[PDB]
């Protein structure tokens, strides 16, 4: 599959999402951005079955932002990711299912700390230090699992981000050309246009 | 065809009244006197059983109606809307409850129910309102004893004791002279016979009379044996012959 | 009185009347005059044709339904279209499911009973508008009257329209001699434009201003209009 | 108060349904029809006004069929009558469908019967504006039945309906009274024949034409058939020739 | 399954209840909007019948359709919000489909759509509502100022007003506002829309809030000190003669 | 048909207003007063119970205060079954809230729904408004406590102080003079029991004709608490106030 | 009240009479049909001097081949737009070729009687007629160029000249004399030009008018401001010319 | 503001006209009924009267056959009088398909009961202008007379009368049973219970009746059925050897 | 299991001239190995000048010819018997034929 990743440091949420689109023998893109900004401070990755994938972004990026005009606020990132739970544990029960798996990350200004909620198709959330969707978290979870800390900088998050990059590129079968990484925090969403080389 | 009544029948006039609302009230002023007393131990209710003809059986034809095994209902206006109204009743209590808790709603949330489907009458398009006032008495193990009234707009209040129909004010007159929170059952089936012998003009007797109470459970009456937690109903309709032993000490 | 049964279809009046059809009925009356006659081999439709400036057009009033069979109106014309193009499907169905020509009589009955229905529920209306109907079936030349009120009947020849009497007398007058014009189609329309023409008062029948419709034993159902007909004035 | 007779499914103070009334008064104004009960099957006969001569004769039939047993006849507003033959004829399929038998005519009676009483249940319809007799000939027998606008119907030895249905009704008593035994197909189809000229003296204005139908166990097979040529022109004959 | 025909034609070719429904807008509280020449100004009076209220969570005159789009109106309040709603619904709808959001001719042609269809529709009555819609299109700067009423019709203007006494306002500014030379400040735009509800508003600091849109969803609305700064100054002008 | 029956409760007058809301105004205007007062750190719910007598249970009573959230709670006046359908339905909008977002419903949100029912009734439809105005005293994290309005016209307002039913024009008028913004939930339980007090039909301010609650964030713990009164509870703050 | 698809003692319905006295109130629209193409124009009228004149469309293009022009309660041909749009293109899609001005115009006509409480005949829902008359103009290879009065009635007539709004007697006498069957695009301009300014309260100019035409070469354009401002400068001289 | 005499919604006294002008057409045909319970059977009474020489006097009937034990007799115009015979019968056959045993004649009658209080409520349906007498031998409550109107009011009764004179026939068979003490006739076989309603019919009608005058439904355990004119000409010659 | 298609068999050949065209086909009908029809017509003129033929399972071909006759019919009646041009007709039968794109007409068509 495609890479998902995210991980929560200290005061953000750093996500990195693989660039390539390949359909067959194909690939047909190597600088896909598969993210969408459903508010501000809250930023969506997302993984799964061609069509399903942007139409479900999309989807929920078009209702969070109906909702922030109808009532002029910024939904919290745990009520966000409740609304996407619940509409994937729709789906899932329906005569077609969207397969999407998604990394939500974003900053809740109310608590001045970043979240990272993780909800694959079926409508299975939680929230994670760092968690990512298909065979990522295979060879991924170690590392983390090893040089995490809860007091990480954006800095140290991005270093531990290239770790998994590089071991994603050594041991996995698939070139999925190298990953898009955006941070989320206290001052909305910006991305890191240089981690070709970080 | 198709009922093309899809709009209200009962509508606000420039003075704010809901006409059909009170044209309704005014059908249950014209029904016989029927009654509610509130005991410590039980709740009786009562009501007058005006035969329309001496060739009728009065007994195939009760005022006095079981709900649920510890819920009772009597009414005051017309019968046949009280009837159909016990029915789907008697129904709801299963259907939005029984059937989902696995035991008999209380008293107050059946009445709930009931006000509803009135309430629904007063605003659904192309009816009239129900043309009865019900006194319903229950008991339920976190409430105890009660009784409520409930009118054709839908509403309905708590009571210690009232009376509905004909001579309703005379009534409610003389139970506020005999009513205290001290009443034993007994006590209040007497005050009951009494003040509905001021309404009753004629024969006044067991078989002219109807009238039930919630009291304490009838395991003689429940049909089975063998689970200790189903001790009986509550339920309980005097036989014309309890009545007459009780009107001689009147 | 008739104030108070007259608000629709649904209500009769206290002798008996349908109003709303009665006044329907009237549309037809205020109409453009047109006229129908059938011999054994052919039924003609003969039509004026009314115009609002002398910068508009003259309202066309002949429909096909189908190869042997067609109407002309007066009255309301949406309410034509309307009939006509539920005819036009009973043909045509007629057609596909039993490879079987419509009958004209059986047109007939499909028509009044589909206006019928508009005169017995609410909401609804009567539909203003008159039609003739021709055709040529397995039973030879056919001539039809349709009226809103749901009556539809077989005739020889007929008008409907304004100062439709004069014409309906001329042929009521003329019904022994026309009835034989076998095998000659242009006497037919000749005899059908004299009755019209005893219905006119206002003006005289010009080229874009006549209209007529045929069929027969061997001929489909066609239109004439313009200097088609010029021959005929 | 008043306004009582402005919708169809309204009672009036004593106890009647006005439109329904109004719909009679229609019947009463349209042509007159009859049914004869004989001893094996029924007759119906109807007289046709002649609006004028060019009415093609013979081809505005106004008799209807039901199935291939029953025959029915109306007066009143024509396009309401055909609107109930449908039915009726829909009625009919659907009962041979589920039951394998024809219709049975009492049985097809009540089936018109309650829809023709429906239509006197809502105000978003109007009553039918004909009076029909109906019948036929079943497992056990003919009947004879006149269905009117108020749902109402009963079984009859004769009956007539419309403009002349007085004459007519005087016609038949006496048919009853002097033919106790019973009347034969043939027969009835004659004396249908005379009843039509008789009861035509209440509209001897317009000029009219002759239509008789039957059904008879052993005249027809027990399927209902026009009366055609012949065997009708000996009654309009037998007519003419009582006229006078 | 009701379907009653309320909006129909009486004899002399009016549709009463859609007049009716514009009577409700003459009753609204008055609602004005002019156009600078990058900016554009609403202002709305507050009604003053009932004073105790709480102005922080109490709904405003002014809302935001979308980001670069605001909506005022006059008429039925209620009703207001059955539009604003639908208004807000198509925006997200029409930025998830085209990929670009609104411009302020299509939201003004949608709402006007919508109110068109409930004055011939059965069972249902007219919109009491009259609309002002103001904003910028993607990516330009030249400021549009939209125009809706009851009958489904819409137009753009330089400047107008509705509800009551925009009769008196609207004269204000036919000779007021000059098409030559339009307030080519935020700053003297806001003024002329200040200046116009003092006309009718009646000393009323508090009874006068104003929203100003700039190009590129640039939305503020301003507080009480800030308009009654305006308030204060241009009774001054008056005395000062 | 049947629009001759039509009361068309859904249209304009020829002056631009809602006949039926009017009517329905009206109608509340009759019912038992209720104050909504707001406080620094609370708000308060008073209400008169209209019509009363010595047997009407005051325990097991409940006719003009109503819990919908644990949060929110409303003030009614008017009928009081038309308020429990419309009640009955804010409770479950503020459930699905919940299920959806996992957080409580903002007071305003389940106001604005509630309202926009209203306003259904008033543009199509054809059945009558209901007759019931609401007093919504509740608190979220994002503007506190918060005290709305919200009547047979779909129309709603936010409020320091406010009163429905009958007798708001004195009452709105007494509250406006000793209302302060730096009040306390006790003044404020103080002032909603006097203008009652004054604006009363009654004799005296009995509690056995009285409904309280209290929205107070009890500040030995951190959240918000609703406290609905007691019949003894009422007795007692109505001898406090001097009111005896 | 009455039923809303009821018919008068005279045979007419009123709702659909009532509807005409609509459009008599509105804005002026005259069409004239030439052998080299047909215009069409229409009086802008601006309710006050503060409203943007070029944002009144009263001049709409159904398809290339198709445009047209309204009059009376306008905001009730929107949807009658769209649906002649769509009529137009998916008649281009199922047969690959332009829908005749006639037929688009009969399909535009169908709506029109869909209305009423529950007519039994179909499905029309729809409160009342619609309260706007249209002027349809268009060209096809068989009928060549076409100008079409569409009613709320249901029925729609050819014209060589038509005017409807509330100088349409008025401008309808005038084009009975004006009109020949030689007159020249540019004489159609004036002529329409010419009669609109006689029936406007207002004084004529590019901006309380509006003109367009239809011709076979490069189809329906809507004339701006410029171009027209010169054909009634052109006409203001051929007028003082006798 | 006078619509509220149109269709069944109160009027300011609280009362429905439509029902009560429903109630008026039961006495629209002229006829009189009557029923009493045997020992184990029941009997009703129906007077018939066929005025048109044309009729065929054997299509005249208000007596119904609902199920193989319930009978129901009608006072009020035939065509709704029908209506109510078929929607008894279809409500009959579903009854025993659905719960496995013959419907009772006192539940039969408080569905249509029922059926009819909704033509009360809801305004579109009317009431139907008719009596509804429901007779049987229920085989848990034995003979049975059950009658329901138009206002959706429905009782048991120890014998009843329907009519124009329904009160003499009321009051006459009151008198009767305030004599034998019992609520019912005393005899086994039903052809004395029959001769019985017709002699206390004649008694309080003061008019004789020819075999053709009556109409006479039986109902009996396991069966309900009519007379024929002989059945009845054969009994009317039985009470004719007594007075 | 019910298998809603057959083959007939046949064979269809169109040629266009520079001011004529011709479309034929044999006439025989098979199922299978055995010959239903020596002589059953396949190719068609269904009016305005327009020959066609769809070959393949017969009770497909004989649906959509018989539709697409009805199809000319009725673009007479509602276009003023304007004459359907032969791309015209093409463009009609494509949406004939991918109006059943899920449960296809087993044909090869050519006119």
């Amino acid at each position: 599959m495609d890479i998902i990743l995210g991980i929560r440091v200290q005061d953000s949420v750093i996500l990195a999402s693989s660039k390539a689109v390949t359909r067959g023998i194909s690939v047909l893109k190597d600088s896909d951005d598969k993210t969408r900004q459903l508010s501000p401070h809250t930023l969506m990755s997302f993984a799964g079955e061609a069509g399903d994938t942007v139409q479900f972004a999309e989807y929920i990026q078009a209702n969070i932002q109906l909702y922030s005009i109808r009532e002029d606020y910024e939904l919290s990132p745990q009520a966000v990711s409740s609304f996407v739970r619940q509409e994937l544990a729709k789906s899932i029960r329906s005569r077609r299912p969207y397969q999407v798996n998604v990394l939500i990350g974003g900053y809740d200004k109310k608590k001045n700390k970043p979240e990272l909620y993780q909800i694959d198709y079926l409508g299975t959330k939680v929230e994670l230090p760092y968690g990512a969707h298909g065979y990522s978290g295979f060879y991924t979870f170690s590392l983390l699992d090893h040089h995490y800390r809860p007091d990480m900088t954006t800095e140290e998050g991005l270093d531990l981000l290239k770790l998994c990059v590089q071991e994603l590129e050594k041991r996995m079968p698939m070139d999925f050309k190298g990953v898009i990484v955006k941070i989320v925090d206290k001052d909305g969403i910006r991305q890191v246009d240089d981690f070709q080389a970080q | 065809m198709t009922d093309r009544y899809s709009f209200s029948l009962t509508t606000f006039s420039p003075s704010g009244k809901l006409g059909q609302i009170d044209y309704a009230l005014t059908a249950v002023k014209q029904g016989v006197t029927s009654l509610g007393i509130k005991a410590t131990n039980g709740v009786v209710i009562a009501t007058e059983k005006k035969s329309s003809s001496p060739l009728a059986m009065s007994e195939t034809l009760s005022k006095v109606s079981l709900l649920t095994p510890d819920i009772g209902a009597v009414y005051s206006g017309m019968g046949p809307d009280y009837r159909v109204l016990v029915d789907k009743s008697r129904k709801v209590a299963h259907t939005s409850y029984k059937r989902i808790y696995g035991e008999y709603p209380p008293t107050k949330l059946l009445v709930s129910e009931v006000a509803k489907i009135m309430q629904e009458a007063t605003q659904s398009g192309g009816v009239r309102p129900f043309g009865v006032s019900l006194l319903i008495a229950g008991h339920d193990e976190f409430n105890g004893f009660s009784l409520y009234q409930v009118d054709p707009s839908g509403s309905y209040f708590p009571w210690k004791a009232t009376a509905i129909g004909k001579g309703s004010v005379a009534a409610k007159t003389f139970l506020e002279k005999r009513w205290n929170d001290e009443l034993e059952l007994e006590d209040a089936i007497h005050i009951a016979l009494l003040t509905l012998k001021e309404s009753v003009e004629g024969e006044f007797n067991g078989d002219t009379i109807e009238l039930a109470i919630i009291g304490d459970e009838n395991p003689d009456l429940l049909g089975y044996t063998g689970i200790p937690t189903d001790k009986g109903p509550r339920f309980r309709k005097l036989t014309s012959q309890e009545i007459n032993d009780r009107l001689e000490a009147l | 009185f008739r104030n108070n049964y007259d608000g629709d279809t649904v209500t009769f009046s206290p002798t008996g009347r349908l109003f709303q059809v009665e006044y329907a009925l009237e549309a037809i009356k205020q109409g453009s005059v047109t006229v129908g006659l059938r011999s054994n081999t052919h039924a003609v439709l003969v039509a004026l044709k009314r115009n609002a400036d002398e910068l508009s057009s003259y309202q066309k009033k002949i429909i096909k339904c189908d190869e042997h069979m067609g109407l002309s109106l007066a009255g309301l014309a949406p309410d034509a279209r309307v009939l006509s193009n539920y005819l036009r499907q009973q043909c045509n169905y007629s057609s596909l499911v039993f490879n079987r020509k419509l009958a004209v009589e059986r047109a007939g009955h499909l028509l009044c009973d589909k206006a019928q229905k508009n005169t017995q529920s609410y909401g609804g209306r009567p539909y203003g508008v008159g039609l003739l109907i021709i055709g040529y079936d397995k039973s030879g030349a056919h001539l039809l009257e349709f009226q809103p009120s749901g009556n539809v009947t077989e005739l020889y020849g007929t008008a409907i329209g304004a100062r439709s009497q004069g014409a309906k007398t001329y042929l009521e007058r003329t019904l022994d001699t026309f009835i034989k014009i076998d095998g000659n189609p242009d006497e037919l329309i000749k005899a059908g434009v004299e009755a019209i023409s005893q219905s006119l008062r206002d003006e005289s029948l010009t080229v874009d201003n006549l209209s007529i419709a045929i069929v027969g034993k061997d001929t489909p159902f066609t239109i004439y209009d313009g200097e088609a007909v010029a021959k005929y004035i | 108060g008043t306004g009582y007779d402005l919708s169809n499914s309204v009672f009036s103070p004593d106890g009647r349904n006005f439109q329904v009334e109004y719909a009679v008064k229609a019947v009463e104004n349209g042509t007159t029809s009859i049914g004869i009960k004989c001893n094996d099957g029924v007759v119906f006969a109807v007289e046709k006004l002649i609006t004028s001569k060019l009415l093609v004769p013979q081809k505005n039939v106004k008799i209807q069929v039901v199935d291939r047993h029953i025959g029915c006849v109306y007066s009143g507003l024509i396009p309401d009558g055909r609107h109930l033959v449908n039915r009726g004829r829909e009625e009919a399929a659907s009962f041979k469908k589920l039951y394998k038998t024809p219709i049975p005519i009492p049985a097809f009676a009540d089936r018109l019967g309650q829809y023709v009483q429906a239509h006197t249940l809502y105000n978003s319809v109007r009553p039918f504006g004909v009076s029909t007799i109906f019948g036929g000939v079943d497992k056990n027998g003919a009947h004879l039945y006149m269905l009117e606008p108020s749902g109402s119907y009963w079984g009859y030895k004769g009956a007539a309906t419309g403009k002349g249905r007085q004459s007519a009704k005087a016609e038949l008593e006496k048919l009853v009274d002097h033919h106790p035994e019973g009347l034969s197909a043939r027969e009835a189809v004659k004396q249908a024949a005379k009843i039509i000229y008789l009861a035509h003296e209440d509209n001897k204005e317009k000029d009219f034409e002759l239509e008789i139908s039957w059904c008879s166990l052993s005249e027809t097979n027990g399927l209902h058939k026009f009366v055609k040529g012949d065997l009708l022109q000996e009654a309009i004959d037998f007519a003419q020739k009582e006229i006078n | 399954g009701y379907d009653r025909a309320l909006s129909i034609f009486s004899p002399d070719g009016h549709i009463f209840q859609v007049e009716y429904a514009l009577e409700a807008v003459k009753r609204g509280t008055c609602a004005v909007g002019v156009k600078g020449k990058n900016c554009v100004v609403l202002g709305c009076e507050r009604r003053s019948t009932l004073k105790l209220q709480d102005t922080r969570i109490t709904p405003s005159k002014v809302s935001k359709i979308d980001s670069h789009v605001v909506l005022s109106f006059s008429g039925l309040n209620a009703d207001s919000r059955i539009l604003i709603e639908k208004a807000r619904v198509e925006a997200q709808s029409h930025r998830l489909t085209l990929e670009d959001p609104v411009t302020v001719e299509y939201l003004t042609r949608y709402v006007a759509g919508v109110q068109q269809r409930y004055t011939q529709s059965g069972g249902v009555r007219p919109f009491g509502v009259s609309t002002l819609i103001a904003g910028f299109d993607p990516r330009d700067d030249e400021p549009k100022l939209y125009q809706t009423e009851p009958s489904g019709i819409y137009s753009s203007w330089s400047a107008q007003t509705i509800g009551r006494n925009s009769k008196t306002v609207r004269e204000f500014l036919e000779k007021n506002y000059d098409r030559k030379e339009p307030p080519a400040t935020v700053e003297e735009c806001v003024k002329l829309t200040v200046r116009s509800l003092l006309e009718v508003v009646q000393t009323g600091a508090k009874n006068i809030e104003i929203t100003v849109v700039k190009p590129d969803s640039d939305i503020v609305a301003l507080s009480s000190e800030e308009i009654n700064q305006y308030v204060t100054q241009i009774e001054q002008e008056k005395q000062e003669q | 048909g049947s629009r001759r029956y039509d009361s068309r409760t859904t249209i304009f007058s020829p002056e631009g207003r809602l006949y039926q809301v009017e009517y329905a105004l009206e109608s509340i205007s009759h019912a038992g007063t209720a104050i909504g007062i707001m406080a620094s750190d609370g708000i308060v719910l008073a209400a008169e119970r209209k019509v009363t007598s010595t047997l009407l249970e005051q325990d097991t009573s409940t006719e003009k205060l109503y819990k919908l959230n644990d949060k929110i709670a409303v003030a009614v006046a008017g009928l009081t079954a038309d308020a429990e359908i419309l009640i009955n339905t804010a409770r479950i909008h503020a459930q699905n809230y919940l299920k959806t977002y996992n957080e409580d419903i903002p007071v305003e949100i389940l106001v604005r729904r509630l309202s926009d029912i209203k306003q259904g009734y008033t543009q199509h439809g054809g059945l009558r408004p209901f007759g019931v105005s609401f007093i919504y005293a509740g608190y979220d994290d994002r503007y506190g406590y918060q005290l709305y309005t919200s009547n047979p016209s779909g129309n709603y307002t936010g409020w320091k102080a406010i009163s429905v039913g009958a007798n708001t024009s004195a009452a709105q008028t007494l509250l406006q003079m000793d209302y302060k913004d730096d009040m306390k939930v006790d003044d404020a339980i103080e002032l909603a029991l006097k203008t009652l007090s004054k604006t009363t039909d009654s004799s005296a301010l009995t509690y056995d004709r009285l409904e309280f609650a209290t929205i107070r964030k009890g500040a030995n713990d951190g959240e918000v608490y609703q406290k609905i009164f007691k019949p003894q509870e009422i007795k007692d703050i109505l001898v406090k106030t001097g009111i005896t | 009240d009455r039923g809303v698809s009821t018919f008068s003692p005279e045979g007419r319905l009123f709702q659909v009479e009532y509807s005409l006295e609509a459009i008599k109130l509105g804005s002026t629209a005259i069409g004239i049909a030439t052998k080299e193409g047909v215009v069409l124009g229409v009086e802008k009228r601006a309710t006050s001097p503060l409203l943007e004149s070029d944002s009144i469309e009263k001049i709409v293009e159904i398809d290339r081949h198709i445009g047209c022009a309204m009059s009376g309660l306008t905001a009730d041909a929107r949807s009658m737009i769209e649906h002649a749009r769509t009529a137009a293109v998916t008649h281009n899609l199922y047969y690959d070729e332009d829908i005749n001005v006639e037929s688009l115009t009969q399909s535009v006509c169908d709506l029109a009687l869909r209305f009423g409480e529950g007519a039994s005949g179909e499905e029309r829902l729809m409160s009342r007629p619609f309260g706007v008359a249209l002027l349809i103009a268009g060209h096809d290879a068989d009928d060549g160029y076409q100008l079409f009065h569409a009613e709320p009635s249901g029925t729609f007539y050819r014209y060589n000249a038509k005017a409807i709004g509330s100088g349409s007697e008025g401008a309808q006498a005038e084009l009975l004399n004006e009109w020949h069957s030689s007159l020249t695009l540019k004489e159609a301009e004036l002529l329409v030009l010419k009669i609109l300014k006689q029936v406007m309260e207002e004084k004529l100019d590019e901006n309380n008018a509006q003109l367009s035409c239809i011709t076979k070469q490069d189809g329906f354009k809507i004339y701006d401001n410029e171009k027209t401002a010169e054909l009634i400068k052109e006409l203001k001289e051929k007028e003082a010319a006798e | 503001a006078g619509y509220d005499r149109h269709i069944t919604i109160f009027s300011p006294e609280g009362r429905l006209y439509q029902v009560e002008y429903a109630f008026k057409a039961t006495n629209q045909t002229n006829i009189n009924s009557l029923a009493v319970r045997g020992k184990d059977c029941t009997v009703v009474i129906s007077q018939k009267k066929v005025p048109d020489k044309l009729l065929d006097p054997t299509t005249v009937s208000y007596i119904f056959c609902i199920s193989r034990t319930i009978g129901m007799v009608v006072n009020g115009p035939i065509p709704d009088a029908r209506n109510a015979a078929l929607r008894a019968k279809a409500e009959a056959a579903e009854f025993r398909y659905k719960y496995g045993y013959d419907m009772p004649c006192d539940v039969l009658a408080k569905r249509m009961a029922n059926l009819s209080q909704i033509y009360t409520q809801r305004a579109y349906m009317r009431p139907l202008g008719v009596i509804l007498t429901f007779v049987s031998v229920d085989e848990e409550l034995g003979p049975s007379i059950y009658k329901t109107d138009p206002a959706g009011y429905y009782v048991g009764y120890k014998a009843t009368a329907t009519g124009p004179k329904q009160q003499e026939i009321t009051t006459n068979l009151e008198n009767h049973f305030k004599k034998s003490k019992i609520d019912h006739i005393n005899e086994e076989s039903w052809e004395k219970v029959v001769e019985f309603a017709i002699t206390h019919m004649i008694d309080a009608l003061g008019t004789e009746f020819s075999k053709n005058d009556l109409e006479v439904g039986v109902a009996t355990k396991d069966k309900f059925f009519t007379l024929s004119a002989e059945n009845i000409e054969e009994r009317l010659v039985a009470i004719a050897e007594q007075d | 299991q019910f298998n809603p298609y057959g083959d007939n068999g046949g064979t269809i050949l169109g040629i266009a001239g520079e001011d004529f065209a011709v479309l034929a086909g044999d006439t025989r009908n098979i199922t299978d190995y055995s010959i239903n029809s020596r002589y059953e017509p396949k190719v068609f003129d269904c009016g305005d000048n327009i020959v066609m033929s769809a070959n393949g399972f017969a009770a497909d071909g004989d649906a959509l010819v018989k539709r697409f006759k009805n199809s000319v019919k009725w673009y007479h009646f509602d276009h003023n018997d304007k004459k359907l041009s032969i791309n015209s007709a093409a463009r009609n039968i494509q949406h004939l034929l991918y109006g059943k794109r899920f449960f296809p007409y087993y044909v090869h068509t050519i006119i």
